[PDB]
C-alpha cells in the first residue's frame, strides 16, 4: 500500500517504496574506496559467472574527468544514465568556467537526477518515472579542501567520508575500516588495505580477475591499472600476512 | 587576416598572427588565434571572431566528452564533422567560420580538414584562408614540399606571416608557431614581426623592394 | 510480488519484469557465439516450424544490422524486429555525424540504450530480447563480441550462448574452449559452433544455420552444403 | 481504516488527509533543530547527524541569501527542492525590484508551493518541514513551516525528534531572550541551552552544534566546526 | 521601424600591472548632443576582486552588469562560497554574450581583476562574443585615443634606448601602483580636451589583494 | 520568362461529338536550354487523362501526388473515378497550399462511362473550375492557343476528323512557342479504347 | 561542380566531376572529388553552391545505404532517382533550400540496361543519355549530337568525353583543373585516370 | 475480461462490445425495408409524458438529402452522432469528391468515428446501431446496419432493437425479390404494429423513406441537370392514409 | 513594433535638499493637431513618489494601470506595508526598468520617457531616469524630449552637482521649475499654458498643485519689430 505507492508515506514517515530502492544498490558487487591525503583509492569486486565471462572487458569504475572517478553498485543499467549524465555535468562545467570541477560539486548535480522520482511532483519537470537502483562512491581532488571521498545516495543525499564500501559485503567491510584507517597512511599503504579488506569479504578468489584498482592522484590524473600491477599487489599483501 | 597549416612528413605546422582591426584602427596586437581545443587538436580562429571563438570551445567539450565515453581518443575525421553538423544548423544567422582542424593520429595520420559556416567540408594538405590569403599562398606552394625538415618548415610557417603583414593591411602582429606531432601539439613560442622582419631580411637577401 | 508494476520497487530489489523478460529469452531459438583471433562466428538454430514454410522468402534468425556487425537474437520474434530496426538507424545514423563506420562498443551501448530507456519507463514494457552483436572494428583487426540483455547492461565474452536450453550450451563450451589459446582458423572454429548447435536439434543438418564475420567489412552466410560437411567430421569422430 | 490513506486525493470520513499528517510524522524521525530570535538577530541552532564516524556529519542548514536562511528537519530529497525554490524568489526580488525579499512574502510564496502537490494527483506534499529566519527592513522573523502549508510567526519554535524538550526550554526562557538586543553571544549561548535539553542518550560535540546567524550588521554567515567552538 | 540600439558614450580602460589592475572610466553620460550627467559611475564593484564594466549602449551595459550579479550568487550556492577566478569570470561572460546573438548585445566589457599567480590580468571583450587577454586596451568613443598612448608609457613599444638606434632597446620595468594612476589620469584629461563625450569625473577602481578600493578624481566639465 | 513557367510546357484539350482529345509537345526548357526530346506532360489515372503544364518540377511532384489520391478512391469505392468528379478533387490539391502555391496549370480530358459525355476543365494555380466545354488551353502559349483554337472550332466533329483539328491547332502553336517547339504526342480517347499517336514534326 | 557531365554508351555510364573548388577568389583545394557512391553499381555527383554539396551528399548516401541493407537487395537506378527527386522538390517549399544539382548513373541489374538520369535542383528527373548543369551544359549539347552514335564502346565514349573537357576548358573562363573520371559498370564502379 | 477495453477474454473480444450490444437490445424497435426503387426506414417515439411534443425528439434525422437514418439504442448518442456523421461527410467527402458522398464511403466514415471510441480504453463506445440507406449513382439504392462494434454490415431487409427478433422473420416470410415500395411501405407498418400496440397511430410512429428524386425538395429550380432530394420524410399525415388502406 | 499616434511632451526636474519637484505638461498631440488637453500625466504612486511619464499616451494607459496594480500587489498581504513595507522611488524605477528591456528584447518596445522622482523612506533622495531604449542614468536636473537639451541649462545652474544640493531649498527649486515651464510654453511647439506640478518633501509629504498657468509674459518685443522679408 505504501511500499506499492511511489509518493505514499507509511504510519512511521518513511517512503517504503524508495526504502526498498537500497536493497537493489546492495544485491551488485563489493566496492570500497578509502579516501587518504595522497589520493582516493578505488576497488571493486567484479564478478565471473563463467570463466567465459570477459570480467575485465566490464569494469564498475569509470572514468568522469581527469580528476573525478566513480565507483557504482546496482544495476549497470542505471548506473549507464546515471555516469552518463555526471560526464555531461563536468564537461558543461568545464565548458563554462575552465576550471575543475569540485568533488562535491559534482556529487549535487548527481543528487539532482535522483530527486525525480515523480509524475505530479514540482520543483523541476518530473520526467523519470521511479527511483535509481544505483548508488555511486565519488572521487576526486579539488586543490582548496584536498582530496576527498564522497558517497551518493540514489534515495537520499550526499554524504562526506573518509571510506566506505557498498555492496553485498559492505556491513562487514565497514567494521573493518572502523578498526584500521589512519590519518597516517601514505597511498602505498592504503593500496594494500584496500585489498588486505576486500578479501575477506570477497567470496570468489583474490585474484586480478576478479579486482581491479584505480586512484584519483591529482599528479597522474585518473588512472585504471593494469592487471599486470594489481597481481603484484596481491603478492606483497601475501608476503605482509605470512611476515604476520 | 591569415591563418595557415600545412602538411609535411614530419607533422603539421600551423602559423598565425595576432592582428585584428574593427574600423580601420587595431583593437588588438596580442590576439591568438589558435584556440587549443584539446592537447591532440588545434584549430585557428578566423574569419569572424566571437563566433570561433565559441564554437571551439565546444567542440573541445564535446572531444573531452566523447573520449570518457568510448574510453579511447577523439579522431580528426569525428571531430572535424562534429563542427561542421552544428554550422550548418546555425548558417543563415550571420555566421562565419574559417578553421581548420590539424590532428594527428595514428590510425590515420596528420589530417587537416577546411570548415565554413556554410558547412563545407574539405580535405586537403594545404590551406590558407583569410584576406591575406592570397599573399602568404605565394610564399607558401612555392617553398612546399613533402620532403621537408622540421627545421625549414618552422621558418617556412615564420615566411607566410612575414610576407603577409607588409602587404595586407590587417595582418602583423605576431607570429605563433606550432607543431602537431603524434603525441600531441608542441609551441615553438612567440615571435614578433618587427625582429623577425631584419633578420629574414639579410638572410635570403629579400625584401630589398621594401625600405622606409 | 512487485510485478503487478514495472516502476515500483521490490524488498528484494529485483524489478520482476526484467526478471520475466530474461523467462522469455528461453522461448526462441538457440544462438552461440565464439571468437577466434581472426574471425568471430556467429550461428544460431533455424527452427523449422513446419515443412510449408519457405526458405524462397522467410526470415533468417541472423540479421546483418551494418556492413561488419553482425547480430543474431533469441526471445520475442515480434519485439526483436523493432529492436533490430531500431538498432540499425542509428547506426547508419553513426555515418552522417561521423563520416566512419559502426563501431562495435559504440553499437553495443545503443541496443542497450534502446532497451534501457524502455526499462526505465513506466509506460512501456522491456523488451523480452537478449542479442548478441558480433564484430570487428573498422580501425582494427581484433575479434569483438558483445551481448546485450533486457535488462540494459552490457557485457563481452569470448564466447556465450542464449536461448533455448542456454545452460546445457554454456557448460559444453566451457569444457570445449580453452582461453589461453582461442582457435586461429576459421574452420576450426565454426566447428566448435556446429557441435554446440547439434545438442539443442538433437537432429538436424538443414535446422543449423551458420553465419560467420571476418574483418573489413566481410560477412558471409554459409551453404547449408557446407554445415553438412562439418556435422559429417563431428559424426565420424564422436 | 485506514483504506483513505492510498490516495492524496481522497478526504478522509473526518476531514483529515492522513498523508499529510504521516508527512509530520517523517520530520520526527530526522534530527531537531532549534529557532528562536530576538529583535536584532534571528539564530538557528541545529542537531547534525552522521551515518557512521568515518562519515563527516550532513549539513542541515542551506544559506538561502544574505540576509535569509533555514534549516531542514526531515528528508533531505525533499528539502533541496524547497530551498532552491526559494533561493529563486529571493534572486527574482533583486533582479526585477531590487529589494530585500520579506520573509512574510517569502513563506506564504511557499505556502502555495506546497498546495500545489496537495490538490494534484502524483506528487506527495513535501516530507519536511523548515524553520526560516531572516533580518529584512521590519527588523528579525522567525516562521515555522509545515507539509501542510502553513507558516506561522513565533519568537521561538523546535521541530524534529523529540523536539518537546527544547519546547519546554523555550517556554521558560521565552522572555529572557526577547529582551536581550545588541549581544549576539547571548541569543547564541541561549540557542545552545534549549538543544542540549532535547537530546536522550547523546551528548554535544563540536561537529553536532551548527549555528546560523543573520543581524541588523551580521550578513548569512554559516557556522560549523572550530566556529561554534567558542561557543561550545 | 526602430533601432534597439544606440550610443550613449563614455570611454573606458583597463591596466594589468604585476600585483594590481585598474579598471578607469569617466562618469559622463551622453544621448547624442545632450550632456544627461554628470556624475553616474560606469565602473561597477561585483565582489571576489571582479570589477567590470560594460561601456557603450546604455540599455545593453546596465542589464549586462545586472545579470551577471545573479549568476555571481548562484555559484556561490552550487560550489558552497567557491572563489571566482577571474578567467571562470572570462568564460561566464561568453555565454552572456553569446547567448543572445540573433538579438545580441551593445556593449565593450572589461573586467580587470587579479589572477592566480596573483599579478594583474584584464580581459577585453568583443561586443558580440570572444575575449583576449589585454594588457593595454580602451573600450569607448575616445578608445583610439586613449590606448596607442599608453602602449608607449606602459609597453614601451618602438623605443629604443638612447644612441644605440635600435641595436638594443629598452626594457620593460618594475611599476608603483600610484604610478600608473598618474597614467591613467592624463590619459582621461587629454581625451577631455581632445573629444566630447569624456569628462566630468574619473572614476578608478583598483584591484588589489586587499579588496576593492575606490579612488575618484575630479575631471574638467567642458 | 516569368517564375511561374520557366520551363515551359503547352497542353490543348478540345471537344467532339462523345469524343475528346488532348495533346502536347515533349520539350523541356530550362531557360533557353532545351533538356529532353522525351518527357511527357499527360499522365493518366484509370481512363481520366490530365495534362499539367507549368514549372516542370511541380508537373513531376502532382503527378505522383494525385496518383497517389486517385488509387486510394479506386481501392476503396470498388470502381474508377470519372472526369465530372475528379474535377473538384485537382481544385482542393490546388487550394491547400495557396500561400507558396503550385505553379501548374492542369487540363482535365475525358469521358464518362455513366453519360458518354465529353469533360474538359481548366485550373489556374491555386485552383478553378472553369467548366467551359468549347475548349480549354492552358501553357506558355496560352494565348496563341485560344486564338488558333477558336478559328478551326466546329463543334460536334466526326473523331477522326477531330484529330486532325487539334494537331493542326498544335503545331503551329509550337514552332512559335519559345518554350516549347519539340516533339508531340496526341491522345485521341473514346469510350471504347484510347489510341497514343506520336506526330512527326519539326525540331527548332 | 564547376564542370558536371554525363554520357551513356552502349554498357556503361560515364560520369566527370570537377577537382576544382572554388571559394571567394581563392581554390583552396585542386584536387577533390564531387561525387559518391550510392550502391556498388549507382554513382551520384553532385554540383552547386558549396556547403550545401556537401552535407546533402552525405544525407542522401546514409538513406539509400540504409534501404540497401533494410531489404537486403539493392534498389533499381529508377527508384534512386526518384527518391534523390523528392528530397529537392519538397526543399524548395521548406525553410532552408538546397542548391544541389546532381547526375545519378546507375547500370541496372534487373533490366541488364544503362541508365542515366539528369536530376535538376528545383527538382526534376528526367531520363535523357546526356546531362550536365550550370553553364558546362550550355557548351557540351549541342557538340553532343554530332559525335555521339547510336552506341559505341566505353573506350568510345571515353574519347567521347574527352572532347567536351576540350570545348569547355577553351571557351569557359572557370577553372576546374582536370576531372576525376568514373564509370559505372556491371562489375563494379571504378576510376580512369584521364586528362 | 469484460470490463475493460483494454483486457482481451479468454475466448476473446472485449465485453465493453458486448455490454454496448446489451444497450441496444434495450432501444425503439427500427427497421429498414429494400425495394426496387427505395428503402423505407421506420422507428417508433416514446416519451413517457403524453404531454411530451414528439415532432422534437430527433430519430430521423438526414446525414445529407441522399442518406436518412434512424437509431435504436442511446437517444443522446444519435444527436451526438449525427451531428458529428455530418461534419466528417463534408470535410472528407464534399470539399474533395464534390458532391455529397456515397452510401458505402459515408458507412465507413460512421464506423470510423465508433471505432477510435473503442480505441482509447475509459472511452466507451456509443451506444447506438444505426441503420443507413442512401442512394448513388453508382452502387444504386443501399441499406447497411452500422454497429457500436465500429463493424458495418450491408442487408436486404433488417430490423434491430428490442424488437428485432420478432421483426426478421415477418421481414424473411414478407420480403420478395421484386417489390414496390409502395407494398414496402405497408408492410413496414404492419411489422412496427407488432413491437407496440395500444398507442401506435400515425402521429406517433415516425416513418421516411430514400426513394426517387423529388425537385419539390430541391428548392431551386430552372437547374435540370442535378437531382433533388433521394430523401423524403412523410408527414404525420401520410402515415394515417397508409394506416387506413391497411 | 509600435509607431507612435498620441504622444505628450516633456517633464522637467530637479532635486533640493529635503524633497525633489517634477512637474510636467498636459497635453495629447496626434502630430500638430493638439488634440487632447486635459491629459493628466502625473500618476501619484504609493504616496512618496510621484511619477511623470510622457510620450504616448497609448502606452501612458498600460503603464497607469500597473503601477495602480503595484501598489495593490504591496498591499497583499503584510499588516504593515505603509511605514514598513511601503513602496518607495527606488522599487518603482526597478520594475518599469525592468519590463522596458523585456520589451525591447521582444523587439516590440513600451514606448515611453519615464522619469520616477520621490524620497525614500530613509530620507534620501531618488530620481533616476529610464527609457524606451532601456537607458538608464541618474542626474540631479533629468528633463525629457525636447525639454532635456532646452529647459535643463536652467535648472542645471541651481544644482550643478551633488555638493549644491544642501544650499539649495524647497523655494529656489520651485522658482526654477515654473520659469523652466515658460520656456517650453514659449518656443516648443507642443506645449500647454496648463501643467501640472507635484512637490514632494519628506518633511511635509505630498503635495499636488494642480492646473499652474505660465506667467511672467513677455510680448513687448513682438511690437518692437516690424519683421522683414
Amino acid at each position: 500500500e505504501y511500499d506499492r505507492g511511489v509518493s505514499t508515506f507509511s504510519p512511521e514517515g518513511r517512503l517504503f517504496q524508495v526504502e526498498y530502492s537500497l536493497e537493489a544498490i546492495k544485491l551488485g558487487s563489493t566496492a570500497i574506496g578509502i579516501a587518504t591525503k595522497e589520493g582516493v583509492v578505488l576497488g571493486v569486486e567484479k564478478r565471473a559467472t563463467s570463466p567465459l565471462l570477459e570480467s575485465d572487458s566490464i569494469e564498475k569504475i569509470v572514468e568522469i574527468d581527469r580528476h573525478i572517478g566513480c565507483a557504482m553498485s546496482g544495476l549497470t543499467a542505471d548506473a549507464r544514465s546515471m555516469i552518463e549524465h555526471a560526464r555531461t555535468a563536468a564537461v558543461t562545467h568545464n565548458l563554462y568556467y575552465d576550471e575543475d570541477i569540485n568533488v562535491e560539486s559534482l556529487t549535487q548535480s548527481v543528487c539532482d537526477l535522483a530527486l525525480r522520482f515523480g509524475e505530479g511532483a514540482s520543483g523541476e519537470e518530473r520526467l523519470m518515472s521511479r527511483p535509481f537502483g544505483v548508488a555511486l562512491l565519488i572521487a576526486g581532488h579539488d586543490a582548496d579542501d584536498g582530496y576527498q571521498l564522497f558517497h551518493a545516495e540514489p534515495s537520499g543525499t550526499f554524504y562526506r567520508y573518509n571510506a566506505k564500501a557498498i555492496g553485498s559485503g559492505s556491513e562487514g567491510a565497514q567494521a573493518e575500516l572502523l578498526n584500521e584507517w589512519h590519518s597516517s597512511l601514505t597511498l602505498k599503504e592504503a593500496e594494500l588495505l584496500v585489498l588486505k579488506i576486500l578479501k575477506q569479504v570477497m567470496e570468489e578468489k583474490l585474484d586480478e580477475n576478479n579486482a581491479q584498482l584505480s586512484c584519483i592522484t591529482k599528479q597522474d590524473g585518473f588512472k585504471i591499472y593494469d592487471n599486470e600491477k594489481t597481481a603484484e599487489l596481491i603478492k606483497e599483501l601475501k608476503e605482509k600476512e605470512a611476515a604476520e | 587576416t591569415t591563418t595557415l597549416a600545412f602538411r609535411f612528413q614530419g607533422g603539421i605546422i600551423v602559423a598565425v598572427d595576432s592582428r585584428a582591426t574593427a574600423g580601420n584602427w587595431v583593437a588588438s596586437q596580442t590576439v591568438k588565434k589558435v584556440i587549443e581545443i584539446n592537447p591532440f587538436l588545434l584549430g585557428t580562429m578566423a574569419g569572424g571572431a566571437a563566433d570561433c571563438q565559441f564554437w571551439e570551445t565546444w567542440l573541445g567539450s564535446q572531444c573531452r566528452l566523447h573520449e570518457l565515453r568510448e574510453k579511447e581518443r577523439i579522431s580528426v575525421a569525428a571531430a572535424s564533422k562534429i563542427l561542421s553538423n552544428l554550422v550548418y544548423q546555425y548558417k543563415g544567422a550571420g555566421l562565419s567560420m574559417g578553421t581548420m582542424i590539424c590532428g594527428y593520429t595514428r590510425k590515420e595520420g596528420p589530417t587537416i580538414y577546411y570548415v565554413d559556416s556554410d558547412g563545407t567540408r574539405l580535405k586537403g594538405d594545404i590551406f590558407c584562408v583569410g584576406s591575406g590569403q592570397t599573399f602568404a599562398y605565394g610564399v607558401l606552394d612555392s617553398n612546399y614540399k613533402w620532403d621537408l625538415s622540421v627545421e625549414d618548415a618552422l621558418y617556412l610557417g615564420k615566411r607566410s606571416i612575414l610576407a603577409a603583414a607588409h602587404r595586407d593591411a590587417y595582418s602583423g602582429g605576431s607570429v605563433n608557431l606550432y607543431h602537431v606531432t603524434e603525441d600531441g601539439w608542441i609551441y615553438h613560442g612567440n615571435h614578433d614581426v618587427g625582429e623577425l622582419f631584419w633578420k629574414v631580411k639579410e638572410e635570403e637577401g629579400s625584401f630589398n623592394n621594401v625600405i622606409g | 510480488g512487485y510485478d503487478r508494476a514495472l516502476s515500483i520497487f521490490s524488498p528484494d530489489g529485483h524489478i520482476f519484469q526484467v526478471e520475466y523478460a530474461l523467462e522469455a529469452v528461453k522461448r526462441g531459438t538457440c544462438a552461440v557465439g565464439v571468437k577466434g583471433k581472426n574471425c568471430v562466428v556467429l550461428g544460431c538454430e533455424r527452427r523449422s516450424t513446419l515443412k510449408l514454410q519457405d526458405t524462397r522468402i522467410t526470415p533468417s534468425k541472423v540479421s546483418k544490422i551494418d556492413s561488419h556487425v553482425v547480430l543474431s537474437f533469441s526471445g520475442l520474434n515480434a519485439d526483436s524486429r523493432i529492436l533490430i530496426e531500431k538498432a540499425r538507424v542509428e547506426a547508419q545514423s553513426h555515418r552522417l555525424t561521423l563520416e566512419d563506420p559502426v563501431t562495435v562498443e559504440y553499437l553495443t551501448r545503443y541496443v542497450a540504450g534502446v532497451q534501457q530507456r524502455y526499462t526505465q519507463s513506466g509506460g512501456v514494457r522491456p523488451f523480452g530480447v537478449s542479442t548478441l552483436i558480433a564484430g570487428f572494428d573498422p580501425r582494427d583487426d581484433e575479434p569483438k563480441l558483445y551481448q546485450t540483455e533486457p535488462s540494459g547492461i552490457y557485457s563481452s565474452w569470448s564466447a556465450q550462448t542464449i536461448g533455448r536450453n542456454s545452460k546445457t550450451v554454456r557448460e559444453f563450451l566451457e569444457k570445449n574452449y580453452d582461453r589461453k589459446e582461442p582457435p586461429a582458423t576459421v574452420e576450426e572454429c565454426v566447428k566448435l559452433t556446429v557441435r554446440s548447435l547439434l545438442e539443442v536439434v538433437q537432429t538436424g543438418a538443414k535446422n543449423i544455420e551458420i553465419t560467420v564475420v571476418k574483418p573489413d567489412s566481410d560477412i558471409v552466410a554459409l551453404s547449408s552444403e557446407e554445415i553438412n560437411q562439418y556435422v559429417t567430421q563431428i559424426e565420424q569422430e564422436k | 481504516r485506514n483504506n483513505y490513506d492510498g490516495d492524496t486525493v481522497t478526504f478522509s470520513p473526518t476531514g483529515r488527509l492522513f498523508q499529510v499528517e504521516y508527512a509530520l510524522e517523517a520530520i520526527k524521525q530526522g534530527s531537531v533543530t532549534v529557532g528562536l530570535r530576538s529583535n536584532t538577530h534571528a539564530v538557528l541552532v541545529a542537531l547534525k547527524r552522521n551515518a557512521d564516524e568515518l562519515s563527516s556529519y550532513q549539513k542541515k542548514i542551506i544559506k538561502c541569501d544574505e540576509h535569509m536562511g533555514l534549516s531542514l528537519a526531515g528528508l533531505a530529497p525533499d528539502a533541496r527542492v524547497l530551498s532552491n525554490y526559494l533561493r529563486q524568489q529571493c534572486n527574482y526580488s533583486s533582479l526585477v525590484f531590487n529589494r530585500k525579499l520579506a520573509v512574510e512574502r517569502a513563506g506564504h510564496l511557499l505556502c502555495d508551493k506546497a498546495q500545489k502537490n496537495t490538490q494534484s494527483y502524483g506528487g506527495r506534499p513535501y516530507g519536511v518541514g523548515l524553520l526560516i529566519i531572516g533580518y529584512d527592513k521590519s527588523g528579525a522573523h522567525l516562521l515555522e513551516f509545515q507539509p501542510s502549508g502553513n507558516v506561522t510567526e513565533l519568537y521561538g519554535t523546535a521541530i524534529g525528534a523529540r523536539s518537546q524538550g527544547a519546547k519546554t526550554y523555550l517556554e521558560r526562557t521565552l522572555d529572557t531572550f526577547i529582551k536581550i538586543d545588541g549581544n549576539p553571544d547571548e541569543l547564541i549561548k541561549a540557542g545552545v541551552e534549549a538543544i542540549s535539553q532535547s537530546l536522550r542518550d547523546e551528548s554535544l560535540t563540536v561537529d553536532n552544534l551548527s549555528i546560523a546567524i543573520v543581524g541588523k550588521d551580521t550578513p548569512f554567515t554559516i557556522y560549523d566546526g572550530e566556529a561554534v567552538a567558542k561557543y561550545i | 521601424q526602430f533601432n534597439p540600439y544606440g550610443d550613449n558614450g563614455g570611454t573606458i580602460l583597463g591596466i594589468a600591472g604585476e600585483d594590481f589592475a585598474v579598471l578607469a572610466g569617466d562618469t559622463r553620460n551622453i544621448t547624442d548632443y545632450s550632456i544627461n550627467s554628470r556624475y553616474e559611475p560606469k565602473v561597477f564593484d561585483c565582489g571576489d576582486n571582479i570589477v567590470m564594466s560594460a561601456n557603450g549602449f546604455a540599455a545593453d551595459g546596465d542589464a549586462l552588469v545586472k545579470r551577471f550579479k545573479n549568476s555571481v550568487k548562484w555559484y556561490h550556492f552550487d560550489h558552497n562560497d567557491k572563489k571566482l577566478s577571474i578567467n571562470s569570470a572570462a568564460r561566464n561572460i561568453q555565454h552572456l554574450l553569446y547567448g543572445k546573438r540573433f538579438f545580441p548585445y551593445y556593449v565593450h566589457t572589461i573586467i580587470a581583476g587579479l589572477d592566480e599567480d596573483g599579478k594583474g590580468a584584464v580581459y577585453s571583450f568583443d561586443p558580440v562574443g570572444s575575449y583576449e587577454r589585454e594588457q593595454c586596451r580602451a573600450g569607448g568613443a575616445a578608445a583610439s585615443l586613449i590606448m596607442p598612448f599608453l602602449d608607449n608609457q606602459v609597453n614601451f613599444k618602438n623605443q629604443y634606448e638612447p644612441g644605440t638606434n635600435g641595436k638594443v632597446k629598452k626594457p620593460l620595468k618594475y611599476l608603483s601602483v600610484e604610478e600608473v594612476i598618474k597614467l591613467v589620469r592624463d590619459s582621461f584629461t587629454s581625451a577631455t580636451e581632445r573629444h566630447i563625450q569624456v569628462g566630468d569625473g574619473l572614476e578608478i577602481l583598483i584591484v588589489t589583494k586587499d579588496g576593492v578600493r575606490k579612488e575618484f578624481y575630479e575631471l574638467k566639465r567642458d | 520568362s516569368d517564375p511561374s513557367s520557366i520551363n515551359g510546357g503547352i497542353v490543348v484539350a478540345m471537344t467532339g461529338k462523345d469524343c475528346v482529345a488532348i495533346a502536347c509537345d515533349l520539350r523541356l526548357g530550362s531557360q533557353s536550354l532545351g533538356v529532353s526530346n522525351k518527357f511527357e506532360k499527360i499522365f493518366h489515372y484509370g481512363h481520366v487523362f490530365l495534362g499539367i503544364t507549368g514549372l516542370a518540377t511541380d508537373v513531376t511532384t502532382l503527378n505522383e501526388m494525385f496518383r497517389y489520391k486517385t488509387n486510394l478512391y479506386k481501392l476503396k469505392e470498388e470502381r474508377a473515378i470519372e472526369p465530372e468528379t475528379f474535377t473538384q478533387l485537382v481544385s482542393s490539391s490546388l487550394y491547400e497550399r495557396r500561400f507558396g502555391p503550385y505553379f501548374v496549370g492542369p487540363v482535365v480530358a475525358g469521358i464518362n462511362s455513366k453519360s458518354g459525355k465529353p469533360f474538359i476543365a481548366g485550373f489556374d494555380l491555386i485552383g478553378c473550375i472553369d467548366e467551359a466545354k468549347d475548349f480549354i488551353v492552358s501553357g506558355t502559349a496560352s494565348d496563341q492557343l485560344f486564338g488558333m483554337c477558336e478559328s478551326l472550332y466546329e463543334p460536334n466533329l466526326e473523331p477522326e476528323d477531330l484529330f486532325e483539328t487539334i494537331s493542326q491547332a498544335l503545331l503551329n502553336a509550337a514552332d512559335r512557342d519559345a518554350l516549347s517547339g519539340w516533339g508531340a504526342v496526341v491522345y485521341i480517347i473514346k469510350k471504347d479504347e484510347v489510341v497514343k499517336r506520336y506526330l512527326k514534326m519539326r525540331q527548332d | 561542380m564547376d564542370i558536371i557531365l554525363g554520357i551513356r554508351v552502349q554498357d556503361s555510364v560515364i560520369l566527370a566531376s570537377s577537382k576544382a573548388v572554388t571559394r571567394g577568389i581563392s581554390v583552396l583545394k585542386d584536387s577533390d572529388d564531387k561525387t559518391r557512391q550510392l550502391s556498388p553499381h549507382t554513382l551520384m555527383s553532385f554540383a552547386g553552391e558549396a556547403g550545401d554539396t556537401v552535407q546533402f551528399a552525405e544525407y542522401i548516401q546514409a538513406n539509400i545505404q540504409l534501404y540497401s541493407i533494410r531489404e537486403d537487395y539493392e534498389l533499381s537506378p529508377q527508384a534512386v532517382s526518384s527518391f534523390v527527386r523528392q528530397e529537392l522538390a519538397k526543399s524548395i517549399r521548406s525553410r532552408r533550400p538546397y542548391q544541389v544539382n546532381v547526375l545519378i548513373g546507375g547500370y541496372d541489374k534487373k533490366k541488364n540496361k544503362p541508365e542515366l538520369y539528369q536530376i535538376d535542383y528545383l527538382g526534376t528527373k528526367v531520363e535523357l543519355p546526356y546531362g550536365a548543369h550550370g553553364y558546362s551544359g550550355f557548351y557540351t549539347f549541342s557538340l553532343l549530337d554530332h559525335h555521339y552514335r547510336p552506341d559505341m564502346t566505353t573506350e568510345e565514349g571515353l574519347d567521347l568525353l574527352k572532347l567536351c573537357v576540350q570545348e569547355l576548358e577553351k571557351r569557359m573562363p572557370m577553372d576546374f583543373k582536370g576531372v576525376i573520371v568514373k564509370i559505372v559498370d556491371k562489375d563494379g564502379i571504378r576510376q580512369v585516370d584521364d586528362f | 475480461y469484460s470490463f475493460s477495453l483494454t483486457t482481451f477474454s479468454p475466448s476473446g473480444k472485449l465485453g465493453q462490445i458486448d455490454y454496448a450490444l446489451t444497450a441496444v437490445k434495450q432501444g425503439v424497435t427500427s427497421l429498414g425495408i429494400k425495394a426496387t426503387n427505395g428503402v423505407v426506414i421506420a422507428t417508433e417515439k416514446k416519451s413517457s409524458s403524453p404531454l411530451a411534443m414528439s415532432e422534437t425528439l430527433s430519430k430521423v434525422s438526414l446525414l445529407t438529402p441522399d442518406i436518412g437514418a434512424v437509431y435504436s439504442g442511446m437517444g443522446p448518442d444519435y444527436r451526438v452522432l449525427v451531428d458529428k456523421s455530418r461534419k466528417v461527410a463534408h470535410t472528407s467527402y464534399k470539399r474533395i469528391y464534390g458532391e455529397y458522398p456515397p452510401t458505402k464511403l459515408l458507412v465507413s466514415e460512421v464506423a470510423k468515428i465508433m471505432q477510435e471510441a473503442t480505441q482509447s480504453g475509459g472511452v466507451r463506445p456509443f451506444g447506438v446501431s444505426l441503420l443507413i440507406a442512401g442512394h448513388d449513382e453508382f452502387n444504386g439504392f443501399s441499406l447497411y446496419q452500422v454497429d457500436p462494434s465500429g463493424s458495418y454490415f450491408p442487408w436486404k431487409a433488417t430490423a434491430i432493437g428490442k424488437g428485432s427478433v420478432a421483426a426478421k422473420t415477418f421481414l424473411e416470410k414478407r420480403w420478395n425479390d421484386e417489390l414496390e415500395l409502395e407494398d414496402a411501405i405497408h408492410i413496414a407498418l404492419l411489422t412496427l404494429k407488432e413491437s407496440v400496440e395500444g398507442e401506435f397511430n400515425g402521429d406517433t410512429i415516425e416513418l421516411a423513406i430514400i426513394g426517387d428524386e423529388n425537385p419539390d425538395l430541391l428548392g431551386y429550380t430552372g437547374i435540370p441537370t442535378d437531382k433533388g432530394p433521394r430523401f423524403r420524410k412523410l408527414t404525420s399525415q401520410e402515415i394515417n392514409d397508409r394506416l387506413e388502406a391497411l | 513594433t509600435q509607431q507612435p499616434i498620441v504622444t505628450g511632451t516633456s517633464v522637467i526636474s530637479m532635486k533640493y535638499d529635503n524633497g525633489v519637484i517634477i512637474a510636467a505638461d498636459n497635453l495629447g498631440s496626434y502630430g500638430s493637431l493638439l488634440r487632447f488637453n486635459g491629459v493628466e500625466r502625473l500618476i501619484p504612486v504609493g504616496d512618496n513618489t510621484v511619477v511623470g511619464i510622457s510620450g504616448d499616451i497609448s502606452d501612458m494607459q498600460h503603464i497607469e494601470r500597473l503601477l495602480k496594480d503595484l501598489v495593490t500587489e504591496n498591499a497583499y498581504d503584510n499588516p504593515l506595508a505603509d511605514a514598513e513595507e511601503a513602496l518607495e522611488p527606488s522599487y518603482i524605477f526597478e520594475y518599469l526598468a525592468t519590463v522596458m528591456y523585456q520589451r525591447r528584447s521582444k523587439m516590440n518596445p513600451l514606448w515611453n520617457a519615464i522619469i520616477v522622482a520621490g524620497v525614500q523612506s530613509n530620507g534620501d533622495q531618488f530620481l533616476r531616469y529610464v527609457n524606451l531604449l532601456g537607458v538608464t542614468y541618474s542626474s540631479p536636473t533629468l528633463a525629457t524630449g525636447f525639454g532635456a537639451h532646452m529647459a535643463n541649462p536652467l535648472l542645471r545652474k541651481v544644482v550643478d552637482r551633488e555638493s549644491d544640493i544642501p544650499k539649495t531649498t524647497v523655494q529656489v527649486a520651485e522658482e526654477a521649475i515654473v520659469n523652466a515651464m515658460r520656456v517650453l510654453y514659449y518656443r516648443d511647439a507642443r506645449s500647454s499654458r496648463n501643467f501640472s506640478l507635484a512637490i514632494i518633501d519628506k518633511n511635509t509629504g505630498l503635495t499636488f498643485k494642480k492646473n499652474l498657468q505660465v506667467e511672467n509674459m513677455k510680448w513687448d518685443f513682438a511690437k518692437d519689430i516690424k519683421g522683414y522679408g
